[PDB]
Parts: C-alpha cells; sequence; structure tokens
RNA sequence: AAUUGAAGAGUUUGAUCAUGGCUCAGAUUGAACGCUGGCGGCAGGCCUAACACAUGCAAGUCGAACGGUAACAGGAAGAAGCUUGCUUCUUUGCUGACGAGUGGCGGACGGGUGAGUAAUGUCUGGGAAACUGCCUGAUGGAGGGGGAUAACUACUGGAAACGGUAGCUAAUACCGCAUAACGUCGCAAGACCAAAGAGGGGGACCUUCGGGCCUCUUGCCAUCGGAUGUGCCCAGAUGGGAUUAGCUAGUAGGUGGGGUAACGGCUCACCUAGGCGACGAUCCCUAGCUGGUCUGAGAGGAUGACCAGCCACACUGGAACUGAGACACGGUCCAGACUCCUACGGGAGGCAGCAGUGGGGAAUAUUGCACAAUGGGCGCAAGCCUGAUGCAGCCAUGCCGCGUGUAUGAAGAAGGCCUUCGGGUUGUAAAGUACUUUCAGCGGGGAGGAAGGGAGUAAAGUUAAUACCUUUGCUCAUUGACGUUACCCGCAGAAGAAGCACCGGCUAACUCCGUGCCAGCAGCCGCGGUAAUACGGAGGGUGCAAGCGUUAAUCGGAAUUACUGGGCGUAAAGCGCACGCAGGCGGUUUGUUAAGUCAGAUGUGAAAUCCCCGGGCUCAACCUGGGAACUGCAUCUGAUACUGGCAA
C-alpha cells in the first residue's frame, strides 16, 4: 500500500515543501530542495497542460499519503455529495483520521501519526478505532488511549506543534489529550495554495 | 428405479386396473342411451336413461369423474331425448 | 361500463363473419412522428348486417373461433 | 397453503429475516404475495431490532393461513406493555 | 433531499484549410495468460461437449390408519442353574418400540441446465368460459352392511431380474343399500348422487369382564364461500435477412354431434369459399425472455453470468397412467443409440441434483461438516428426513480495508552511474541512534447467531369431573455445524512481508554503453544505414500497487447511421425526365366532436438493484429502514388552443 520510501524525492519533484517530515529545523537544506528531483533535475521540462493537471493531483496525493483507487473514491463520493466538488474533495480528505491526529498535534509527520492510529492506540469517542482512514463526523471527541498515552512521542510532536497554524475548526486541549472534531474545515483554511480544479479537471479527461 | 417409493408403481397400476373397470362400464350405459335414441326408441331411451344416471353420477362422487362430465352427459342426453319425441 | 373500439370492415364474405380494421394513432419510439397504424380483428356478428366499407363498433367477448373473439355492438355511418 | 415465514437475507454471519407472507411450495428466498415486516436477530441492544405490521398479519389469517414457529414467536415478543 | 452534467490527440501535404477513414488516452468483464505475491472482509467461480459417466449421497414419513412380530429393550410366567433370593434359559405382542407388508400424504416442491423456441414463449395492460390437495369461514351429514386382497404359511419356475399355483386375514383400502339438500339434470313436475373412523381420560351404570356409556381433541362426507396455485383468450411490444413474394385445405367460416375442468376446428361430418400478406405473410439464419447489468452528459448502443420472476428441458424419440396438480429429473411403458451383467433363455442402467472422474478447452473449485438457524415433506406431537439451506476447503477472479514500520540522521560514507574530471546524482536514502507492535506468530479470556422444545407447577377454559386436553405464567435441566468464532488482553522482537509496466510524439517520466537497415521494436506515426532519449543492458525517473501488464470482448471518444445530432454544385451522394396509386403533408372562417394533445384522479408498474436521507458492521466494500424512481399501460373525470373527424 503505502510509500515506504524517501519522502523528499517526492516533495523536490513538486518543488514545494509537502510536510513529509517533523521539521525539527526549517528546510533542511540537506536535500538540495528547488534543484532536482533526480539526475536531470537541473533540465526543467515544458511541463505540458496534461502534466500540470497531473502533478496537482500528485501533490495533494503525496501530502495525505492515499493511493488512486482510494482517491479516486474520494472524488467520485465528492461529484455525487451535494455542493461544490472541489471542496468536497477536500473536506473528505482533511475528515480522514490520520489527517485529524496531525492537525490535533499528536504526531510530527502524516506517516508518524498514521502509525499512532494504526497501531490501535487512538481512539474517537471512547471507542478504539484501528485505521487510518475513518471519516470523523462533526463534534465527535478523539482521545489517546492510555497505554500509548505518555508515549515518548506523542507530547514530543505537542511541543512541536505550536508553529503548525493552529487549526482553528477543531478545539484541542492537548494536556488532557483530547479533542473535538467542531465543524468541517473549509476552503477558505486549506493552505492557499492547492488548486483543486485542476484535480476535477483531470479525472474528467 | 432405487426408491423406496416404487410402492407408488406397484399402488398406481392397481389403481390403473381398479379405474379402466369403472370408466368403461360408466360410458356402455352411455352406449345403451345412444344406441337407443338413433333407434327412434323413445321410452326404451328413458328407461335407459334412468340406468345410467346413477351410474355415471356415483363415479363423479369417488373422483373418477369431475362432476362436470357427469353434469355433461345428463345435459346433452336430455337434449337428445327430448328432440326426438 | 364496456370497454369498446370502433373500426371500418375489410371483408365481409365469411358466412357470420366479418374483418374489421382498427387504426389507431401512435407515437414512434425513436423519432417522434405519429404513425397511424392497423389493427385487423376478425369480429363476430349474427345475420350479417354489414357490407363492406362502414364503421362497426366492437367489444370483447370469449373466444367464438379460431382468431374470433370479438362481437359487434352497434353499426354507424352506414355503407352507401 | 399461504405461510408468513422469514426470509433469511443479509451477508454471510450477519443474518437479516424479512417477515413475509409466501404460498409454501415456493422457495424461501422465492415468490412472495406481501412482505409485512423484518426481523434483525444481530441488532443487539442498539435502537430497534424487529417490526412487524400486525394489522396485515391479522388480515391474512383471517383468510386463513399458517404461520411459522418464529413469526408466531416475535407476534408473542411484542407484548402487552412492551 | 432524490442527481451538479458533455475535453481531445496522432496520421493524407512542400506547406494549408476542408473532407474522410484508421489509431490512441476512458470505463467495464463469470475473464484468460505472463511476471510477482502479506493479511482480512464480502462476493464470484465449466462461458467450450445439452459430451460420456466409476463411487457415495440428493425423499421420505406415519403404529394416534391396519394385520402384525423379523430384530431391539424390558415386563410377566415357565423352568432350573445356583449369589437361597441371584442366575442361565422356554413361552407371551403383554408393553416400549419396529424390519417387511397394506393404506394415507408427499414424491409435480426444493435443486439443475439453457438444448429447443422468433412466438403454442416473454413483458405490459385488459378479459371470461375454468379448475383447485393441504389452509380457512359457514351450514349440515356421519346410518346400515357386504365381498376381497398383500403380509403370512405350503409348493414351485428362473442364473438373476422377476414370478406361478393353493390356502388364510384386517383397515380411514374396495363396493352396495339407506339417507339427503339452497347440489346435478330438467321450463317445471320430478329423477339422482356421499362418507371413516381412531386417540387421551372418566364418575355412576350394563360390564358376555375386551368393552358399551360420558366428555374432549382429531379425522371423514356434501354444498356454498374466501385465500392460493394453475388452465384459457385478446391488444400492443419483444432479433436479422426481400439476392425469401405470395402462403394456406381443417385451411377460413357456418351448422350439428362428440370431447375438455373450461371457451374454441379441440375433433368429426356436411355446407359456404374463404383466411393471412408489402403495417413483411411464408421461408431461411440466429436466439431462452424479463426485472436488470455494462457504457454514455443524455438519447442511445451492447448485453441477459450471479440474485429474483416466467418459460422450456431431464440418455434420444413417442406415449399415456396415477393424482387436486405431471403427459412426471432421482415413476411407468414403447422404440433407438450406448454401457454392463448372464448359466445365452433373458435382464439392468440414465449426474443439465451435490461432490467427483475422463474428455474438450485459453480457462473455472472439496469425492468436506451440520440439521444449530431458516425453510420444506410427514406426524397430534416427540421426532425423523433434507447435497434446499447454514457454514467450512480451494482460487489475487472482482470490489473494499490494512500492513510491509516511525522519527532523527551529512563523514552529503562506501558502492553504482554520469561528468566539462571541477563535481553532480543515487541520497536522509542506507548505516548509526531513539521509539512503536497494527497484521501475521505464541498464550489467556470471550459475545452474538437460541427462538424454542422437554419436565414440573399454578391459573383460566372445557366437561358430570380438581381426570384428560387446550391456553397463559413461573421454576428446573438443557439444544451451535461454524468454532482452539468475531472481539478483547498479554509476551517477544523493525523482527514475518514489493512488485510490475513504462520513460521519441501521442503520454507523466533521460542519459551512458553495446549492436550498425543486423539483432530487434511497434497501438498508430514509424525507429535501426556508426555518436539511436524509439533496439538490448546499466544507472536514474515516472506511473500504479498486492498487484501489474498483455490478449480477448463491449460501449465511449465516433456528430464516423446524426431522434437528440450529419450530409448530397466540385470531396461519397439528386433517379435521364415525366405522370400517377397506396403513403406522408395541407390555405381560410364558423359550428360540432373529444380521437391525437394536456391536466387531475384511480388501479397497476413484484422484490432486489440504481438514486436520496438514515441505520448496522472499528471505517469501507457489504447489509438494511423509509422515500424517490419504475419515462409505461389501462379506466374515469375535465380542458378545446393546435392537429384529426364531421357539417356548412
Amino acid at each position: 500500500a503505502r510509500y515506504l520510501g524517501p519522502k523528499l524525492k517526492l516533495s523536490r519533484r513538486e518543488g514545494t515543501d509537502l510536510f513529509l517530515k517533523s521539521g525539527v529545523r526549517a528546510i533542511d537544506t540537506k536535500c538540495k530542495i528547488e534543484q532536482a528531483p533526480g539526475q536531470h533535475g537541473a533540465r526543467k521540462p515544458r511541463l505540458s497542460d496534461y502534466g500540470v493537471q497531473l502533478r496537482e493531483k500528485q501533490k495533494v496525493r503525496r501530502i495525505y499519503g492515499v493511493l488512486e483507487r482510494q482517491f479516486r473514491n474520494y472524488y467520485k463520493e465528492a461529484a455525487r455529495l451535494k455542493g461544490n466538488t472541489g471542496e468536497n474533495l477536500l473536506a473528505l480528505l482533511e475528515g480522514r483520521l490520520d489527517n485529524v491526529v496531525y492537525r490535533m498535534g499528536f504526531g510530527a509527520t502524516r506517516a508518524e501519526a498514521r502509525q499512532l492510529v494504526s497501531h490501535k492506540a487512538i481512539m474517537v469517542n471512547g471507542r478504539v478505532v484501528n485505521i487510518a482512514s475513518y471519516q470523523v463526523s462533526p463534534n465527535d471527541v478523539v482521545s489517546i488511549r492510555e497505554k500509548a498515552k505518555k508515549q515518548s512521542r506523542v507530547k514530543a510532536a505537542l511541543e512541536l506543534a505550536e508553529q503548525r497554524e493552529k487549526p482553528t475548526w477543531l478545539e484541542v486541549d492537548a494536556g488532557k489529550m483530547e479533542g473535538t472534531f467542531k465543524r468541517k474545515p473549509e476552503r477558505s483554511d486549506l493552505s492557499a495554495d492547492i488548486n483543486e480544479h485542476l484535480i476535477v479537471e483531470l479525472y474528467s479527461k | 428405479n432405487i426408491k423406496s417409493a416404487k410402492k407408488r408403481a406397484i399402488q398406481s397400476e392397481k389403481a390403473r386396473k381398479h379405474n379402466a373397470s369403472r370408466r368403461s362400464m360408466m360410458r356402455t350405459f352411455i352406449k345403451k342411451v345412444y344406441a337407443a335414441i338413433e333407434a327412434g326408441d323413445k321410452a326404451a331411451a328413458q328407461k335407459a336413461f334412468n340406468e345410467m344416471q346413477p351410474i355415471v353420477d356415483r363415479q363423479a362422487a369417488k373422483g373418477l369423474i369431475h362432476k362436470n362430465k357427469a353434469a355433461r352427459h345428463k345435459a346433452n342426453l336430455t337434449a337428445q331425448i327430448n328432440k326426438l319425441a | 361500463k364496456i370497454r369498446t373500439l370502433q373500426g371500418r370492415v375489410v371483408s365481409d364474405k365469411m358466412e357470420k363473419s366479418i374483418v374489421v380494421a382498427i387504426e389507431r394513432f401512435v407515437k414512434h419510439p425513436i423519432y417522434g412522428k405519429f404513425i397511424k397504424r392497423t389493427t385487423k380483428l376478425h369480429v363476430h356478428d349474427e345475420n350479417n348486417e354489414c357490407g363492406i366499407g362502414d364503421v362497426v363498433e366492437i367489444r370483447e367477448c370469449r373466444p367464438l373461433s379460431k382468431t374470433k373473439s370479438w362481437t359487434l355492438v352497434r353499426v354507424v355511418e352506414k355503407a352507401v | 397453503m399461504v405461510t408468513i415465514r422469514l426470509a433469511r437475507h443479509g451477508a454471510k454471519k450477519r443474518p437479516f429475516y424479512q417477515v413475509v407472507v409466501a404460498d409454501s411450495r415456493n422457495a424461501r428466498n422465492g415468490r412472495f404475495i406481501e412482505r409485512v415486516g423484518f426481523f434483525n436477530p444481530i441488532a443487539s441492544e442498539k435502537e430497534e431490532g424487529t417490526r412487524l405490521d400486525l394489522d396485515r398479519i391479522a388480515h391474512w389469517v383471517g383468510q386463513g393461513a399458517t404461520i411459522s414457529d418464529r413469526v408466531a414467536a416475535l407476534i408473542k415478543e411484542v407484548n402487552k406493555a412492551a
């Protein structure tokens, strides 16, 4: 399923930072960013109109760590759901359980916070849930189990997470390590960078 | 064939020899009426009709005749006796 | 109330029987044009009270022969 | 003979019986005249486990209809107070 | 709330715009094949030979119908061995029960297959002339006899299959009489027609000592209903071919007799000379049909595997019997081919039930467990039966979910590759270091699918009866194939777990070496003639991921059959030109009709599916509640502008 590879080569192919690493520092400047994704890295291409639609879909797919069969089912459920299907696809990607626990600060990366929720450690509404792709509804409280609480990793990501922009569609206490998903995140709160309409145009091709 | 319900196969043919005796005696009293109305016998057909009418209705009660065929045999024969004379 | 249909007589020469064509005005499934279709039936009459080419109103009855399941009701617009 | 019996639908190890009015000669999931409710045996202690339209069931037993042992049990189980 | 839904590209030329094919990017599949391969969930799994089948199993049940006793377990006697209070053993249907037999019911259901079938089918909507076991409602009846026959003995034919003679015996088997109706026939008068008893308990009384007698349950018979199932008819719709144009004598119609549960040339005789057909009859080829599925923006196109409805078939062909229901998958009889047995006279068999074998094929699985659940047959029940069904095995066949770690980490290690020889890339990648244990593995806990049924007790009902039975409660002991289940908890250790295609344009992703129109690639343009981003290898990169590519097939793109939605001066395309029948269409005004049309209502359009809002599985796939939808058809009631009819 998952990538299980070098997670800065993916950020160099897209150019921008995908927040795939914890970032105790800033740009690591140990990775040669914005210069070369490969051997022919100085050779920048024409990047045609199909390719600019492919790069934006592969950018969003590499942030959350989903695969294409799982991503195409996200688009398919976003198109039939009422409203703007551009921000409906992002409300479902930000409704993932491994993403919400990242934005609450309990994981330093997406792949680290996926390993917490996959290892039977994180419960929703007082019930233990095991998967990464659990769609959380509004006013659901997600807690951390006491056997994996006090884990030399979960609070260590919490003092790292004051610089992570304070996502204000969910309130986090982080002393008791609980948090509720208040409402769905609107389009005006997601990074101002991704062009979701290129993803809707790529699957209509 | 190798069942235990081949008893039904030997039960069916002894009901066939029972029914074919009753069915042939049922319609040979009908043949007494049809042979009488062709000869012009008015009174001899009426006494022959009165001997098949207990016969054809008793077989309708046993299940050999449906009671719609036994009613059909009495209907067209009285329609055949009265048009004779 | 009885379901009944109109229709004109095509032929009559069959000894207490007449045949009757019924014109229905149906629309095409694909093209949407309205096409006249024909419903030639063998209908029953008693004493031959119908020549050729006149409107006869019919209603459905018990089967009277092989392809004869309709009897006459009345005759309007008798042939001249 | 019309029978009011359970037609087992639902997935493997997760049964879901439809309280249905079918002729006795037909199959279990085969033809029927009417369905008059359902029965969920695995719906354990949550909100809702069984529902039977008892007016239509009482209509069919007035016409003459045998009922199965489970259908006779669910009609008993919708009690006078419960 | 029940839809928010429509992309193009390459290639004719020196170049161009058109026209016009070809090809590609998409989705899908009962898939196959190649490489690869961790787990789980829910599904799916001979598409070809409707070819041939070894073996097991798939339909039995009822003693509360009957004669009974071949076993089984007791009891009662008779013996005698002895343990003198315990034995072995002979009678007894005396009981519990029950082989065989008669009888009742089922075997026509469930299951499988798609050969035939182009309409004797199916779908939708109507109709009348029908039947209908079990179920249920109502009203009544249920009297009195008779003659048999299997079983069982005695004998006998045959190798067997299967018989033959003689003598017995019962019934809810069979037959008659009585008795009848709102039943059948008939205008009426009249005439005629049925049955069957068992079981539990019982006070008083007869008690020939078995029982009569009382009560309850249950079955029987007739008629009329209801419900259900089925038979029949009509209209419309449901494939291709006109290089198939005429077809049909029981044919078309009438009358009359006969048949059917019922209408009918269904059948027969006699009369009439019709009937179908260019709106495609007839003939030929192909084919199960539908709800649906796939695709598509839709209209459409293709399709009918799974699930569900209907039909057809059961070695091939033909036939009827029994029965409420069959012209009968695991019935009969006949013929045929095939296989087997035989004492050569004669017999036996039918997997398109489940599993399986051979064969065919590109290809499709276990000779498994259990009646626990849900159904079905039988039974008063207890129960028995059930390859239906519930599960298990096999298979990446499909869809869905998860894992193969996470975070730091620059000596930018070594190594590989490239270089302009400076470096660059592989690459935070690894190593190192710090953590985590899902899943798999090892132990320990542990739901739910279980409702009932049995025993006992109490109450009510019934009755002469606190008896019995029925009903309602309560108590006790129990009933799970799956299954060392889902799930939860504990232990250990980054430990058990990543491929496949591609990198010239289309089309996301490039350099080096080898080869030199060779070997080869290729879906289309086309690459390869010594400096190949196109061949083979290496490094790098891109795509998708327990899969990935290839082939096959369908739709899309294709507006490239154009109803939506195309064209015909020169690109393909106006008949050489007229006249004219059927057909299609029709100026204008008024009246009328309500057919087309439109509005409303009603019945129906099965369920599943699709869609919408919810619910249950840790989410999802999956399951499920309700609604929408099922563009339809039919009837009824209005509207009268337009179209049509009619009249002027």
